[PDB]
């Protein structure tokens, strides 16, 4: 039984993290080409 | 986790003693009034002791370092707060296992209403993996949620 | 041997407890003193 406000602030905290990561994971698509 | 430093906490040692000026290692309501008094505040009797009273956890009649510590350490007394961070973990652990996994990860995501990757999940509970055990303890959770 | 600056912040620490208390008090009046 989590607020809404709880809930919204675990999301906000995961979504942080997850635009980090997601820059991060973007930035290996560099070497995501293996074509020569 | 998160713990004072020895820095905050000699201050904090000498917060205690800024109320304690008699360094007996106890502060009462006349020492208490006594700094109050120095500050220029004028507190009545009846505050004077609803302000040791409110403070007094333990119910002895006194303020200690400890109660002090916790005082000017603005922590919350809701200890009900426990369930609902509880509540969180029941929350994340559909499964019940106790342990949060990869999929019970992606899940959570999923629920969001967004469309990643494994590895994009992979990479996350890597990075959150602070034990590298492959699954994410309610130590980690705990450090994935205080991440600001 | 503190500076007087430490002195004068603990003004604002006792401040800021004497309203959570001084708030707490003045529930009570809400209880003697109530009308809608
Ligand atoms: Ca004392
Ligand atoms: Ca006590
Ligand atoms: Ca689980
Ligand atoms: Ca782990």
């Amino acid at each position: 039984a989590l607020s809404k406000d709880k809930e919204e602030e675990i999301r906000k905290i995961l979504r942080n993290n997850l635009q980090k990561t997601r820059q991060r994971l973007r930035s290996y698509n560099r070497h995501t080409l293996v074509a020569d | 986790a998160d713990q004072l430093t020895e820095e905050q906490i000699a201050e904090f040692k000498e917060a205690f003693s800024l109320f304690d000026k008699d360094g007996d290692g106890t502060i009462t309501t006349k020492e208490l009034g006594t700094v109050m008094r120095s500050l220029g505040q004028n507190p009545t009797e009846a505050e004077l002791q609803d302000m040791i009273n409110e403070v007094d956890a333990d119910g002895n009649g006194t303020i200690d370092f400890p109660e002090f510590l916790t005082m000017m350490a603005r922590k919350m007394k809701d200890t009900d707060s426990e369930e609902e961070i509880r509540e969180a973990f029941r929350v994340f652990d559909k499964d019940g296992n106790g342990y949060i996994s990869a999929a019970e990860l992606r899940h959570v995501m999923t629920n969001l209403g967004e469309k990643l990757t494994d590895e994009e999940v992979d990479e996350m509970i890597r990075e959150a993996d602070i034990d590298g055990d492959g699954q994410v303890n309610y130590e980690e959770f705990v450090q994935m949620m205080t991440a600001k």
